[PDB]
RNA sequence: CUCCU
RNA sequence: GCGUAAAGCGCACGCAGGCGGUUUGUUAAGUCAGAUGUGAAAUCCCCGGGCUCAACCUGGGAACUGCAUCUGAUACUGGCAAGCUUGAGUCUCGUAGAGGGGGGUAGAAUUCCAGGUGUAGCGGUGAAAUGCGUAGAGAUCUGGAGGAAUACCGGUGGCGAAGGCGGCCCCCUGGACGAAGACUGACGCUCAGGUGCGAAAGCGUGGGGAGCAAACAGGAUUAGAUACCCUGGUAGUCCACGCCGUAAACGAUGUCGACUUGGAGGUUGUGCCCUUGAGGCGUGGCUUCCGGAGCUAACGCGUUAAGUCGACCGCCUGGGGAG
């Protein structure tokens, strides 16, 4: 069921010839998802969120698209989970022992900043110190109560973030995303066939998933 | 199940192609981008200049429905071509009825000819039309009261590429583009025409019916090389082009859109022009043997050193006026070809 | 070149019927009047040799269509040759 | 030199 | 091992040789199993024995990878008989094409010759000079002759085994492709030797000779300049008939066959449907690019493989000497 969002199927012809499974070419030379197959492996990813949450474990929100900004921190601070969402910086996970350090400059800047000295250099070093941590707020702060590596890696678009998934699996997360027509369905274990680049879309998976975490906190 | 199969040829049967059903609703408004969702894949970036009616300022808040359009399919990223050729549809209709009326009434007011036929604005859009249209007989409305009103009766259109002459005033009175190419000819015919893209040497303004227009980077506007034509006009605009050219072979209709300013620097040259008018001006660049007094919309090089005081030689502008200030300066000269007016300033009370 | 009559006499002559048209017997008599109009073309302009190709190509054609019928039945490869006329 | 999507 | 490291014949046809679709029956040659005879002894190997141990000697076996015969097995291979149609081939319609050979003809231009008008330069270069011109050049116009190549169309388009083939028309002629059927019934693939074709240069005989152009002359350039540059200019380039038989003859990739994710194009047929609109969905052939797995030393190749395999052939074994 397509069922308040419509998540439908896409591009045209630049289709991934791996998912094959999830194909029906439409007359306007578009390719339509199988959506009655969409809905068993939700449900198959759900089961695994509940349980790693159900675990007291960390997920991690990914997607960018430029239109699902604001859904992941909107649709993910709900809950008690973290994000990414403006730049994806390459080695948060598999280089975060460097990154750590620069989490430590955003916390330990903004405590210096909101009473210290965020007036008593100069106006200049008010005008450089705030525009670091502006560019570090939409860059570490969904990732800055973390504290540790994530559990999990939820993504929203594995070709568009096909550099987190590597990123993870490197190491041994378990990552998933929601796939597009033309994405890789590769590295992610619970493939979600669908729409990435709709925001009544990226309401509802991750309106979902936002369910099954804070409902799965038991 | 079976179900979703239904389900598809369901959607599919409640909704087609063009923009025909009014199905967007406006879910985000921000200055300058509106968005919609007709049940297509993304959300349309509008602009908003696709939705603002006939005075500048917008009509539609949140939930509103209008269609857009369609059989173009993903860029990149993205769905739609925009909701206003919706409009146009609709315009195509209201024009088919009175046709199909046998006649159409509506208000069509009728000041002048680009191309030999008065130009007709209906609702928000303006269209042009054929000499004959805009009047029944020779009555001419260059008597009549500027822009009135009457209606529009249908002289002639041209029924594949868009034009069409409509009859200002007298309520009483009731292969394909290419063999005949001598219809928008004869010199100079202007045509209003919706810009597709601008290649970075062109603009490719191309409407009456299957054709290709250039207006590619030399004309524009009344600055040669600097221009840029993504500043200067717009993307998917109507507009004042004429054909200047039409070439038999090689297929290449090479219109003009400088035929316009043209005419403000033609009356700063007469309005001004007269004789010896005093004008204020602002000096923008002294470069050495004079001042380049620029006010005046586009008006270019002015004031030489020779004059500026009573000595000839020995002066330097710099010295003796100013960076940036509005001065006496009177014309003394205007040269019709080669674009040169000559101001001075001697002509001021000191002998 | 080989006209549609001439070779619906040839097959009706070689073969069972006006159906019988891939037989041995006819692939052979349709190879070899055809070679025998080609003498007369290569008799005069004796340099066209993208069409000599041609004829080696269905020299060669016939003579394993022959030593099929020569390896099959004897009796029949004796009347085909001596009711066609060749081996050197 | 200016004929693209 | 053979695209670039050494290495795929320039390309084909093709005898011997090698290899061979599918079903049934027969044979038992190959193949398999057993048995018998033989495969000398010594030697190697195993388990023992004797020299005080070992080397050494020696008992028994195993082995002597084999050959012959008899008896069977008949899955595969082969022989024989009878088939079958998918491989291969033939016929009926068309389709496109610089495929080949011969003949003819058209226009533009270059050169020359005759004539007219006209006079002081032309030509050339990075600059110049050699050169041509007052004996009338260069330019311009009219006419004529002769030879050669075919602008535009011209398309990482087309055809051909390769080399290669562009005005237009005729005659003779080869191949490919597709639709629907019919027909033959494995007639197939490759191929050492052999035979054939094979750009340009060149050679022989006879013609022809516009333009270009090795050699050659001259002027420059340069320290020199047997060169690049300029002014000329003979073989040759062209045709007919023979020869030569080589090329970076290149996709630096032998031929044939099967299988294995996609995309964008070109060209050429064809089927259905609303040709109702340059429309939509499939289907064959040839071809261009980009990329997937896979492969590769990498570069890159990538359904037209350099991926996975099979049949046959050619070739390579450090560099120079040396093709």
């Amino acid at each position: 069921m397509l069922k308040a969002g419509v998540h439908f199927g896409h591009q045209t012809r630049y289709w991934n010839p791996k998912m094959k499974p999830f194909i029906f070419g439409a007359r306007n030379k578009v390719h339509i998802i199988n959506l009655e197959k969409t809905v068993p492996m939700f449900n198959e990813a759900l089961a695994e969120l509940n349980k790693i949450a159900s675990r007291k474990g960390k997920i991690l929100f990914v997607g960018t698209k430029r239109a699902a900004s604001e859904a992941v921190k909107d649709a993910a601070l709900s809950c008690d989970q973290f994000f990414v969402n403006h730049r994806w910086l390459g080695g948060m996970l598999t280089n975060w022992k460097t990154v750590r350090q620069s989490i430590k400059r955003l916390k330990d800047l903004e405590t210096q900043s909101q009473d210290g000295t965020f007036d008593k250099l100069t106006k200049k070093e008010a005008l450089m110190r705030t525009r670091e941590l502006e560019k570090l707020e939409n860059s570490l702060g969904g990732i800055k109560d973390m504290g540790g590596l994530p559990d999990a890696l939820f993504v929203i678009d594995a070709d568009h973030e096909h550099i987190a998934i590597k990123e993870a699996n490197n190491l041994g997360i378990p990552v998933f995303a929601i796939v597009d027509t033309n994405s890789d369905p590769d590295g992610v274990d619970f493939v979600i066939p669908g729409n990435d680049d709709a925001i009544r879309a990226v309401t509802l998976y991750l309106g979902a998933v936002a369910a099954t975490v804070r409902e799965g906190r038991s | 199940e079976s179900f979703a199969q239904l389900f598809e040829e369901s959607l599919k049967e409640i909704e087609t192609r063009p923009g025909s059903i009014v199905r967007g609703v406006v879910v985000a408004i921000d200055k300058d981008v509106v968005l919609v969702d007709a049940g297509l894949k993304s959300e349309s970036a509008i602009p908003a200049e696709q939705f603002k009616n006939a005075q500048g300022e917008l009509e539609i808040q949140v939930g509103d429905e209008v269609d857009v359009a369609l059989d173009a399919v993903e860029d990149g990223f993205g769905e739609t071509l925009l909701s206003r050729e919706k409009a146009k549809r609709h315009e195509a209709w209201i024009t088919l009825e009175k046709a199909y009326e046998d006649a159409e009434t509506v208000t069509g007011v009728i000041n002048g000819k680009v191309k030999g036929g008065f130009t007709v604005e209906l609702n928000g859009i303006r269209a042009f039309l054929p000499g004959s249209l805009v009047d029944v007989r020779p009555v001419r409305d260059t008597l009549h009261l500027e822009g009135k009103e009457l209606e529009f009766k249908v002289i002639k259109l041209d029924q594949k590429r868009n034009n069409v002459v409509v009859s200002r005033r007298a309520v009483i009175e009731s292969e394909d583009p290419w063999v005949a190419i001598a219809k928008r000819y004869p010199e100079g015919t202007k045509l209003t025409g919706r810009v597709t893209n601008l290649t970075d040497y062109g603009c490719f303004v191309e409407i009456e019916e299957g054709v290709e227009g250039l207006v590619h980077v030399s004309e524009m506007d009344w600055t040669n090389k600097n221009i840029h034509p993504s500043k200067v006009v717009n993307v998917g605009d109507v507009v004042e082009v004429m054909v200047l050219d039409i070439d038999e072979e090689r297929r290449r209709i090479s219109l003009g859109l400088k035929q316009c300013k043209a005419n403000p620097w033609q009356q700063f040259a007469e309005t001004h022009n007269k004789g010896d008018r005093v004008e204020g001006k602002i000096k923008s660049i002294t470069d050495f043997g004079i001042f380049i007094g620029l006010d005046g919309g586009i008006d270019g090089l002015v004031h030489l050193s020779d004059i500026s005081w009573n000595v000839a030689g020995e002066e330097a502008v710099r010295e003796y006026k100013k960076g940036d200030e509005i001065a006496a300066v009177v014309l003394q000269v205007d040269a019709e070809r080669e674009r040169i007016s000559l101001g001075v300033k001697q002509l001021a009370e000191d002998p | 070149s080989l006209s549609t009559e001439a070779t619906a006499k040839i097959v009706s002559e070689f073969g069972r019927d006006a159906n019988d048209t891939g037989s041995t017997e006819v692939q052979v008599a349709l190879l070899t009047a055809q070679i025998n109009h080609l003498q007369g073309h290569f008799a005069e302009h004796k340099k066209d040799h993208h069409s000599r190709r041609g004829l080696l190509r269905m020299v060669s054609q016939r003579r394993k269509l022959l030593d099929y019928l020569k390896r099959k039945d004897v009796a029949r490869y004796t009347q085909l040759i001596e009711r066609l006329g060749l081996r050197r």
